[PDB]
């Protein structure tokens, strides 16, 4: 993608996310544990599914029949209009594969982009008090017990209250 | 202490296409082309007509298998392979014109064109048109001298649409297989006649002569028609070979009409038709007919295109 | 101390559609469907010709109506629909063909012919063609017998394409309402006239018989045309009810035609036309008329597309 | 937007901001103030502008009449030059809807675009000296003056005169 | 210590152009329109018919410049400018329908239709159909009463389709310079053709008259033709002016028939044809002929399109 | 382009590398030197090449002859099949001219983007013993000799191992 985090420095995707399209994943001494985001899988939804509806819209054309299937019309504009379905029939097929593929790259893209979207948040979160392990991890330089890990994913951490510690321990 | 961001993912995704790469694996995807048929004209809400033997265009002259549909109304009209315009052998001239036109007429109404006649029978019968015996079609008269080749009176017939839509006046011209026939039937000499309104003139000579028996007869009686404007006046000029009109036709409102060999269902509801069934479905594409017709999902030649609904699947 | 980035935004932006979502807010935006018509002809730059009750075809046989017109020259060419083609009734065959080859022709030029008769009259006259009085088409002949009921001799005029362009020929058979009267006309007996070139080759017959009657008259005249190349002749064989052309028309250039129901207005300069109007505009597209023609912004069912030129709209 | 600043972590715009897209609001003891940034501003305005100039190029293949609004063409010739216009029409609505759509989702990623290049234009700048709250403003860790907000603002920030003080201010 | 990123790049980029901007340079780039034509029609594994001064319909009727087509066989067929479908002066009606239909016909393949004569002549030549003296079209012929002005006796010719395919069937309608000719070729008073199958029917008089002369005569001829379904009958009723075939034409199978004005290259091979070769190309669009027929690229007004396959080219 | 490397922070590119579409420059006591990356030039090179391979799909629908070059065709009837080809041909420039467009701004942002994502990479491999510069070089706050600069490039540069000196030479 665009914005190389999907399939990117982010290695691979956690099959055991069954809650959300992304989530935080986080260890420390009482453990490991997986929860998934809202915002971030909510935003990606609701982006994706206003594709869909976009291009499910409908709108009332009728055509009519001009040929013939029991007794083939003359030979002259038999041809004209063999000549203009098919041309019609063309411009529609490549419309309709360019059109795919093109919706397809910008959903890759999108979705990559959520991605890199919630990892930003979290590093502005931690600001001085972690760093980037290059992978989609935040080695944290303070002890964060399951309520400290609640708080970054809920967004209620306080870098402050971890501050000093934090950058002691980065020097 | 850590934590890690990352995103879902399944064993097995979707392949789907994009600009850059065939075969992409994503964690969803939908399909947007239609391949579903169902194998019959559905017909719910819409007043339907299934010509069978009667082909559209006979419904104008009123062989007997339209004696059901001289004055017929429906939106939707379903044509089938056995349909037949003619009883006597013939045809239409210019026939998918006026297949088009009725088609989306909604139905005719008939009225009569009050051609009175004197001197010249007007009651020329055939074995080919059978209603509990000879008939003829019951829009038209065969007008024959009064005896065997008696003299047929020149003679002019008028008719005015008084109405606020066009009116469907449609003639026939006899085709003898020989002279001495045409002769016995019109009188000798040559026989013409003039048809003319505000924005139409034509004329029409009969063609006697041998050909092939169809159904062992081998005269002919072509049909011709016209659009009469209202407040303008058609007029026929003729002496002999004439196949008089007895009533018009108006159109009743909107239709539309298909080609199908498949029956009807009144059941299932539809607005897309082919001649193979009915394609009902919200996806916008089809890669069932491309000559489907109604309010429909555009035809495209590939079966399959795959639209992705969620992100890359990069599983582990 | 610190320092913020940020982003301009107004109270009010204006809603515009993406690929994503429906009726998202930017700080600005602009329209890219022309709705604006100007009702009028701009023809400011272009040698434009109203041709107002002359019938287009009209230019080439010369009724009253078409007098000012018959040697006309333009880029522009207005039909109006009280235009008429004819005085004494009839119609072209091929009529359309024609029309939409006098619509890019950029006028005509007219030269003789140079026909000359002996043995019959060539003033033949109707009080449906008035020029203060009975008259006929500027630019044919009615040709009759010297005499009512004389014989009408058999006779060949032929006529060679000099220029370098090809020249178009108009003549015209004419149906008698009656026996009587073509015979009155041109004598009794068979009536055939033939027209032939390297390229062409085709007879006609006159048909007498009563039609509707149009501006008095329940004859009719059949007007047929050919295109003779350069230094190829056109040969006439006819023997009565044939309309005789006088001079040929060559086509001067190039043009346009429209068909219109709104006045000129040589103050306002354009390139696209419709009936209603002119549609002068910068935007791609247009939801005025689907049958608009020149150089025209692409015609779209929307009303409104409205294309963003800043940032998604975020107020406080 | 792809890109997450504009309608992202910066949370809303000002309507205060008439002379430009994009500007610096700063915070000091002389008081607070707001610029434009005019770099940025007019690389959003020309990428814009070019797309709009590029839209309205006139390449104009001219078209004749083939119909009769006044005497109706024959019927079956003239059903197959509505069923070809109709064709082409719905051709031309979709191409105008699709191209429209695109336009704009490009435009606005493109605003948000510009918006980021800015921000890591203006961090980049203040190198070790500032750290970022998470919502589009750097706290700058030393005294910065209406001058020194100035050379922010132009790019003339000399991240050196400031380091030693700075970075000892961040503990 | 420093380590920097950077990028490649080159002192001369290509411009190209995206949706912001026009001639941006890029570090590589490729066109997609292709305009490098082959001026030779690429024949390899296509059996293939150049009819050079044949005209293609002559091949139904076979004057000698086509003597050696009358049978002929093809998946491609060329035509030429230079073609003529005639010896005699005449023209078919329908001419480029049937032109149509034997251009995707795969060839034709003749059979005797069984008419013998008596009591006329059958052996009407012409120095304008020349095979080492006058002839005529090798797959009719000129029927003649047996001496000047004799009276042609009146009879009817009948042929059954016994094939499993329709057959083509031509005919022609003499048209004499003048009566005095029609009478010494066929004898005095009326003429009358009559033509019929199950499906069609028409009688055709003969108008004799001067027409401009073509390859030396003055008389035309009328070709007529009619596809006859397999077991119906086809029967012509005469007494002059008839031009009675010989054989029919059955189509062979399938082909296609291209318009060219250069040589045929049986070395090199093709699939997208126009008047000036053969467009042989993988690029998506191509701009040199918008009527190119086989399996072309599709042809767009640009003539060139330059698709980016590198980063921004920013020099140093 | 979207990603401002490339024509942005990046003030230009390099004309002598020529082994790579992306790569790296260092000095040293040992000097300077210049090598390209592999991965993000494959990767680009992966992506253009499949579009063009996307572009360049054969379909094969056959037109054939349905006007007459030597013997014009009845005008009316050639007039509508002249409007119909006039009509199909000005969609196909369009669709030309929008794809080509299209592609080449896909193609410049992608490249943007890949530069951008090997800086990034570089940036979370030196973690906290480089400093950036602005112009997208990495100010190295430790020795680097010529094989610690190939150990960066190749992904095997260890920042535990220097860590200590950097932070003692960044405070
Ligand atoms: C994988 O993608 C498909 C395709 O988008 C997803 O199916 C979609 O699911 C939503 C809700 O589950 C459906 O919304 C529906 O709206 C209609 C409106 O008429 C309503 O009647 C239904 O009750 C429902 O709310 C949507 O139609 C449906 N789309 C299709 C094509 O079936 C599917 O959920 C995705 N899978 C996952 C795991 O997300
Ligand atoms: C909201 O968007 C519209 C549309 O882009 C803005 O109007 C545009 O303003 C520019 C400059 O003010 C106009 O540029 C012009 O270019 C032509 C070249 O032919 C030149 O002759 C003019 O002198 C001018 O330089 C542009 O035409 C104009 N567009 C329209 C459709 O009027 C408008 O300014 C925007 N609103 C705000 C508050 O920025
Ligand atoms: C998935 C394809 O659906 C479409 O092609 C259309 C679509 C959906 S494609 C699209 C997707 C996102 C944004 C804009 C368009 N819209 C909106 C149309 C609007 C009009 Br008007 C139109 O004529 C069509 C053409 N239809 C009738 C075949 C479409
Ligand atoms: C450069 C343009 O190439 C194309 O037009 C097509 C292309 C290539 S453009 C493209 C590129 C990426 C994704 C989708 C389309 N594809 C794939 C087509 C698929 C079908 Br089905 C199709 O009918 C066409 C139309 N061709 C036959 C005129 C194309
Ligand atoms: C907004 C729509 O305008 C256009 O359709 C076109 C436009 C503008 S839309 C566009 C924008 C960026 C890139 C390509 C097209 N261009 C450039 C065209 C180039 C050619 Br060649 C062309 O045939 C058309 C088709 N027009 C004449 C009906 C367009
Ligand atoms: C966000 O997470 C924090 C951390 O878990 C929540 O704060 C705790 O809430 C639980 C249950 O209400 C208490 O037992 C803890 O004592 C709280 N910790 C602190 C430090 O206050 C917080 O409530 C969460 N926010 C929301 C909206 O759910
Ligand atoms: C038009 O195409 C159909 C098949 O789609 C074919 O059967 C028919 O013969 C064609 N019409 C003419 C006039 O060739
Ligand atoms: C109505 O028809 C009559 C013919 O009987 C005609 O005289 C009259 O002008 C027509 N009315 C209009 C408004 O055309
Ligand atoms: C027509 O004839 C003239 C002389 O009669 C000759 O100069 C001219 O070239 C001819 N035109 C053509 C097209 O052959
Ligand atoms: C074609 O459509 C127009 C409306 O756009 C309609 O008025 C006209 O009657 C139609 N032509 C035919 C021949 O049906
Ligand atoms: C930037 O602002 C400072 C402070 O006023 C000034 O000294 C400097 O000259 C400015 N630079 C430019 C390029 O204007
Ligand atoms: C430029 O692109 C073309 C087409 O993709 C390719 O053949 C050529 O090798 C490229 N040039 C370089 C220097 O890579
Ligand atoms: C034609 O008739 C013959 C017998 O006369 C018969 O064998 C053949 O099957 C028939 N063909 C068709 C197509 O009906
Ligand atoms: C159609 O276009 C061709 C070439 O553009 C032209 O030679 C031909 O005369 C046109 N057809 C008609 C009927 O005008
Ligand atoms: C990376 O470079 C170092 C220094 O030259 C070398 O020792 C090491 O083997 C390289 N690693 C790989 C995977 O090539």
């Amino acid at each position: 993608g665009l914005f190389g985090a999907i399939a990117g420095f982010i290695e691979n995707g956690w099959e055991g996310l069954i809650d959300g399209w992304y989530g935080f994943r986080h260890q420390n001494a009482q453990g490991e544990g997986t929860a998934a985001d809202y915002k971030s899988t909510q935003s990606a939804i609701d982006q994706i599914t206003g594709k869909l509806n976009r291009l499910i819209e409908k709108t009332n054309q009728q055509f009519e029949l001009i040929d013939n299937e029991f007794n083939e019309v003359e030979k002259q504009i038999g041809n004209v209009i063999n000549w203009t379905r098919d041309s019609i029939t063309e411009v529609w097929s490549y419309n309709a594969e360019l059109l795919v593929a093109m919706e397809n790259q910008h959903t890759i893209d999108l979705a990559d982009s959520e991605m890199d979207k919630l990892y930003e948040r979290v590093k502005r979160q931690l600001r001085e008090n972690a760093e980037e392990d290059g992978t989609g991890c935040f080695e944290i330089f303070h002890k964060c017990d399951d309520d400290c890990m609640a708080s970054i994913r809920n967004n209620t951490y306080d870098h402050s209250k971890y501050r000093e510690e934090a950058m002691q321990n980065r020097i | 202490d850590k934590i890690c961001l990352g995103h879902h993912a399944v064993s097995n995704g979707t392949k789907v296409n994009t600009l850059t790469e065939r075969g992409v694996e994503v964690v969803n995807a939908t399909e947007t082309v239609e391949r579903t048929n169902i194998p019959r004209i559905c017909s719910k809400g819409k007043r339907t007509v299934d010509l069978g033997q009667c082909g559209l265009l006979g419904t104008i002259t009123g062989p007997p298998q339209c004696d059901q549909f001289l004055e017929f109304s429906a939106d939707l009209i379903i044509e089938r392979r056995e349909g037949s315009d003619v009883c006597y052998p013939g045809k239409f001239v210019n026939e998918e014109a006026l297949r088009q036109i009725l088609r989306e007429s909604g139905g005719i109404d008939k009225e009569a064109m009050g051609f009175t006649y004197s001197g010249i029978r007007t009651n020329g019968a055939t074995s080919a048109c059978r209603r509990s015996g000879s008939s003829f079609y019951a829009e038209m008269k065969w007008l024959l001298s009064n005896t065997d080749n008696a003299a047929f009176p020149q003679m002019t017939k008028s008719y005015k649409n008084t109405r606020k839509s066009p009116a469907l006046i449609v003639w026939g011209i006899h085709h003898s297989v020989s002279t001495a026939e045409q002769t016995k039937l019109y009188g000798s000499g040559n026989k013409l006649v003039t048809v003319g309104s505000s924005n139409y003139q034509q004329s029409f000579v009969p063609s006697p002569g041998a050909r092939p028996q169809v159904n062992g007869l081998s005269g002919r009686i072509d049909f011709h028609w016209l659009m009469l404007n209202p407040n303008d006046t058609v007029t026929f000029s003729f002496n002999g070979a004439f196949i008089a009109p007895d009533r018009a036709s108006f159109l009743r409102g909107k239709s539309m009409g298909i080609q199908s060999g498949v029956q009807v269902d009144a059941n299932c509801e539809g607005d897309c038709y082919h001649s193979g069934g009915t394609i009902i479905s919200n996806l916008p594409f089809q890669n069932i007919d491309s000559r489907a017709v109604g309010k429909c999902p555009r035809y495209v030649k590939q079966r399959s295109l795959l639209l992705a609904t969620g992100m890359k699947n990069v599983p582990e």
